[PDB]
RNA sequence: ACCAAAGCUAGCUCAACAUACUAAACAAAUACAAAAAUACACCAAAAUAAAAUAAAACAUUCACCUAACAUUAAAGUAUAGGAGAUAGAAAUUUUUAUCCUGACGCUAUAGAGAUAGUACCGUAAGGGAAAGAUGAAAGAAUAAAAUAAAAGUAAAAAAAAGCAAA
């Protein structure tokens, strides 16, 4: 007569086990783009001109 | 601290005392035993930090540094080589930061590479004449070093600065001992000049 | 000292001395209001009033006026997945009172750095800005915004 | 083709979530027809991480293009744009490569859109944007 | 003298408070008796402080600053203990030659188990002692049966532990036949 | 009555493994061997069962006579009870009399 | 494979330990 | 059905049941019924002056550990009695009857802290 | 489409051998009301096993039934027995080493009661459970993968008349 349900799933961000990582996360890439080239405002009208 | 694991247990690369683990395998979990090829600790030729070649998987013929070994399941981790992709940051509106992550390898799919010609080789434990135990290559006939590696603390002994409650190397290694036949009690009581006269009456033991 | 044998006392015996004491002590913040005279410790189960008074005065040089103690019963009620009971261990609490009119107060051990809290609010504002950046354009209607055209 | 394995060799970790995510339950048909102006290299940048001694070469290639894009909805009914229009695009495409890495892949890192960029072609379906949801005691306020 | 229960106020709100390694036994075998006696109190005060900080961390729902210290300190004290004990147990082996600091005997109790009975100190000799006299170290004859059962039970357990291990070897040999 | 949905790993038995290849080798040891050892000697088994046979009652009765004093209490008791049962049953019960 | 060595009956005289309690009392007799 | 498993404690019984938690008795009941404390049974902490000395609860990390040699009765015999014994046998003054000059103690009952019945707690 | 369904492991069984046979762990506390350092005593002991049952009842009798002597025969013979049921010898005979240990034993309602003598039930002696299943990795949960097959239901109430079908 006594039995209960299980499995209530949760996501808990907690900094302590995140620090205790024994093999720190290896990244192939960096998320941002350092310096963003900001192009000429007339770049549509200089495209029809080759040289 | 020593956490005692249940007799039947699976090893998920997650540190057995951690929330990732308690969440993966809760108090009452008993799963099917994964058959593991028994290896005596003296037959184990793979440590952390040594360059190795991968014989299997989608990434093969490559070479990488071993980060972590899991001995209970016979596993190696070659950083950023054996790979599958996983999101880390999460909230309801935001799935953040897809990160490449490493799937572990059996020790059959990874061979140790000797430094000189950068080929994969069969390592065999040998005793030399100096009382030393080193790994010797079967194919190339050379000895392979052992991978000196940092430690879990992230504390390098060479660069260090003593805080208030740290004792200096000088005072720690200093030998004050005069190996004489009195106990701690007699020594200290004599040194503090505490003077006691009376003696204990007879006691019966049983 | 605890867990150790003590020599039987008969009449006209030497004074009993403990050279390296076994005990250990927690200074804890009170759960209820207390007069400034009063400090409150958690001690090992086996430590007597007299013991703790001597302990404080000798090791720490604290002028003890009076000491009272009680034993707190830890709950046996919580159950295991096996339905076995778990016992939060019982412990001894010691109220001490300082002699020379000395007032104590339990110090705040976790004052927050305002620069780390401002960096936390700025990282929360930056995170909310990223989650507002990634959020879909209402007017696109669910067409993926990667493609130039 | 929706082949993700090759897509993990080509594009970077920052790009992949973006170009794959939204589109996974839909059908994409994308074709390359012309490149009007041959691809130009605008700039190059390096990020020096003193921790890892790791350097990432980042190359921005500006390119002008002729592309045909058609996105179909999961029921197979057209959603975004025609398959017959060779539409002209201008994209500023950032590339990245890890250097210290011995396997040294050249990858597609990101896509930058200019502030003056031409408004993208309109959607097919009609879309509604709701006003602020009001509790009972909260009165509405209209800005001008 | 109440502040020795707390770290220097310079440390209070800080996440990481760094610290040295715990004492090895070896470094302690070099120190004299007096210096060990002192080091015991230096270690005591610090262990107390650390425990205080521990509980106070639980109270505030916050993680404890650099928890590891508490481990280290303990080991040190523990290590220190192991050393001093050595010098006693060596010493008495010289003087008396008994391996055990407490007088004791091998006895057989009511239940027929062979027990190590530690002795106790009494003001009166053993035959004049009511309470001690009413313990029984010896077994009655019926107990002999139970003794047998014990053995057999034990034997079984060992017997089928052995058989298990044997089995585990065979399985593996057909799973990994690299021989 | 639900039947298993996945094909089991096909078990390959090689019949040329050592034990199967050498089977029944010394069985003729008496005849070809100028009789010295009877084939009984080849039989590896429980001490009371080597080169002998019988119905369950006889079997039990024999086990008790040979190893009955090396037995564990529980097992000896069980054996006695089994014997008594089998005795009563064989002797006093059945169709055929 | 090659078969085990054939089981043979040793024709040497066989004397059991008179001092070993695990030895049967029929093999200790004069008759034996 | 009461409670079998939970341990027996003074909190559980009647008024008449008082069972200590294992602290040690400091005295006896006197004449008036009032309790008398014996100053000798109350442990006296022996605490050294820590102020003028240099040692700390932790050790520098680059400071070396050492080869681990557990002290044995033998090594202790060699560091103490062996130099003196060799010195007085080489001089022919060695007396197998009285070894007491070297630090050997024939019997334990004279001295304050005895080793075998173990008179002291710590 | 729900409820569900499928794994093969945990371990077990029976023998062999074997040294020899009360495991492990003991700092303190444990025979005050076990786990409570400390005061003049007492302490200890044995007597045939019985009956259910068989004899178609039951009265003498009724193998085995917590006492080492095995094996092949003598032999179910001599004997003993309300001379009924049944019980039942001996003299005298036979027995060649050690290695080749495992399995036409079980696979989660099986095999141990056993994930455990735990939960729970009894004042107590005592009784005594049930329960596991993803993958190389879940440090791959906008998660990926092969049954969708029991009864029970839903998708879909019923329409004169009758062992419900033929
Ligand atoms: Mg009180
Ligand atoms: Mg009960
Ligand atoms: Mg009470
Ligand atoms: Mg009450
Ligand atoms: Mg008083
Ligand atoms: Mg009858
Ligand atoms: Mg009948
Ligand atoms: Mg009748
Ligand atoms: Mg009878
Ligand atoms: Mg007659
Ligand atoms: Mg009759
Ligand atoms: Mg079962
Ligand atoms: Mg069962
Ligand atoms: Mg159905
Ligand atoms: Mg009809």
């Amino acid at each position: 007569s006594e039995k209960e349900f299980v499995e209530h799933a949760r996501k808990a961000g907690l900094v302590i086990p995140h620090e205790r990582l024994e093999r720190p996360i290896h990244l192939a890439c960096t998320a941002g783009i350092f310096d963003a080239y900001v192009p000429p405002e007339g770049d549509a009208r200089i495209s029809s001109l080759s040289k | 601290s020593k956490v005692t694991l249940p007799p039947n247990y699976r090893y998920g690369m997650s540190r057995p005392g951690s929330l990732s683990d308690k969440r993966k395998n809760p108090p009452g979990t008993r799963r099917r035993r994964v058959p593991v090829e028994p290896i005596s600790d003296e037959d184990w030729h793979l440590f952390c930090g040594d360059k190795v070649e991968i014989l299997e998987g989608k990434d093969a013929g490559k070479q990488g540094k071993v980060v972590q070994v899991i001995r209970q399941r016979n596993w190696v981790v070659v950083e950023g080589l054996n790979t599958h992709y996983r999101y880390v940051g999460k909230t309801v509106d935001y799935r953040g930061t897809m990160i490449p992550s490493e799937a572990p390898l059996l020790h059959n799919q990874v061979k140790l590479v000797d430094p000189t010609d950068r080929k994969p080789t069969d390592v065999e434990w040998r005793f030399t004449e100096a009382g030393e135990r080193v790994r010797v290559s079967t194919r190339s006939g050379r000895i392979i070093p052992k991978p000196e590696f940092p430690r879990a603390d992230g504390i390098v002994p060479e660069t260090w600065i003593d805080g208030p409650k740290d004792t200096s190397v000088e005072d720690a290694l200093e030998k004050t001992y005069v190996p004489r036949l009195k106990t701690l009690e007699e020594e200290v009581m004599e040194a503090m000049g505490i003077q006691e006269t009376r003696r204990h009456k007879k006691v019966y033991w049983y | 000292a605890r867990n150790v044998l003590y020599p039987l006392y008969q009449l006209g015996n030497p004074q009993l001395r403990v050279f390296r004491t076994n005990f250990f002590i927690q200074l804890v913040r009170p759960g209820t209001a207390q007069p400034e005279d009063t400090v409150q410790f958690r001690i090992p189960m086996e430590m007597t009033r007299v013991d703790l008074r001597n302990y404080l005065e000798r090791i720490y040089n604290v002028p003890v006026a009076a000491v009272r103690t009680r034993v707190q019963y830890g709950s046996n009620r919580r159950r295991d997945h096996r339905n076995i009971r778990i016992k939060k261990p019982d412990y001894k609490v010691a109220y001490v009172q300082l002699a020379l009119g000395q007032t104590f107060t339990f110090p705040d051990l976790f004052p927050e750095r305002k620069g780390a809290s401002v960096d936390v609010d700025v990282r929360d504002q930056v995170l909310e800005d990223q989650r507002q950046k990634h959020s879909p354009d209402p007017r696109r209607g669910g067409v993926p915004g990667w493609f130039g055209l | 083709n929706s082949d993700h394995d090759r897509l993990h060799t080509l594009v970077t970790e920052n790009c992949f979530p973006d170009m794959v995510w939204d589109i996974r339950y839909k059908t994409v048909r994308w074709s390359f027809v012309e490149s009007l102006e041959p691809p130009q290299v605008v700039q190059v940048r390096c990020s020096s991480l003193m921790n890892q001694g790791n350097i990432y070469g980042q190359v921005t290639v500006r390119m002008h293009t002729r592309q045909t894009l058609a996105i179909y909805d999961r029921f197979g009914r057209l959603m975004y744009g025609q398959e017959d229009v060779p539409r002209d695009v201008l994209e500023y495409v950032v590339f990245e490569k890890h250097l210290v890495d011995p396997y040294g892949s050249w990858r597609m890192h990101g896509k930058i859109i200019p502030p003056w960029a031409p408004p993208k072609q309109p959607i097919l379906k009609t879309v509604m944007i709701p006003g602020p949801q009001l509790k009972p005691w909260e009165e509405f306020e209209e800005p001008q | 003298g109440l502040e020795e229960f707390f770290d220097d106020p310079k440390n209070w709100g800080e996440e990481k408070v760094k610290s040295g390694a715990s004492w090895t036994c070896q470094q302690l075998r070099n120190k004299s008796n007096e210096d060990l006696h002192k080091l015991w109190y230096v270690l005591l005060k610090e262990r107390n402080m650390l425990l205080t900080l521990e509980q106070e961390a639980k109270r505030q729902r916050l993680p404890m600053p650099s928890p590891e210290r508490l481990e280290k300190v303990v080991d040190s004290m523990d290590a220190l203990d192991k050393v001093v004990q050595e010098r006693e147990d060596a010493l008495r082996l010289l003087q008396t030659g008994q391996e055990k600091a407490r007088p004791g005997a091998w006895r057989r109790d009511i239940f027929g188990r062979i027990i190590w009975h530690k002795f106790k100190q009494w003001p009166i000799p053993w035959y004049l002692n009511k309470k001690y006299n009413r313990k029984r170290f010896f077994a009655m004859p019926y107990v002999e049966r139970f003794v047998r059962m014990r053995i057999e039970k034990q034997a079984r357990i060992k017997a089928r532990k052995r058989s298990l291990e044997r089995k585990k070897e065979k399985f593996l040999q057909e799973k990994f036949p690299h021989l | 009555f639900h039947v298993r949905v996945t094909l089991p790993p096909r078990k390959v038995v090689d019949r040329w493994n050592e034990k199967r290849a050498m089977f029944g080798v010394y069985d003729n040891i008496g005849i070809l061997g100028n009789f010295e050892k009877h084939p009984k000697e080849l039989i590896k088994g429980p001490i009371w069962l080597r080169g002998w046979k019988g119905n369950e009652l006889q079997r039990c009765i024999r086990k008790k006579r040979m190893v009955g004093n090396r037995m564990f209490i529980d097992d000896l008791h069980n054996l006695n009870k089994r014997i008594s049962y089998l005795y009563k049953h064989f002797n006093r019960h059945g169709k055929y009399r | 494979y090659r078969a085990r060595p054939p089981p043979r009956r040793s024709q040497e005289p066989r004397w059991p330990d008179p001092d070993d309690p695990l030895t049967p009392r029929w093999q200790l007799s004069p008759r034996y | 059905g009461a409670d079998r498993m939970s341990k027996w404690t003074s909190k559980r019984g009647p008024r008449t049941f008082c069972k200590g938690r294992g602290a040690k008795g400091t005295g006896f009941h006197g004449r008036d019924g009032k309790f008398v404390q014996i100053k000798e049974m109350i442990p006296e902490l022996v605490v050294p002056e820590l102020a003028g000395f240099k040692l700390k609860p932790y050790v520098n990390y680059r400071a070396p550990e050492g080869t681990d040699t557990p002290l044995t009765a033998k090594q202790l015999f060699l560091e103490t009695a062996a130099p003196a014994i060799e010195k007085d046998f080489k001089a022919g003054t060695f007396d197998p009857e009285h070894l007491e000059k070297y630090g050997f103690e024939p019997t334990q009952e004279g001295k304050l802290f005895q080793l075998y019945p173990k008179n002291f707690p710590r």
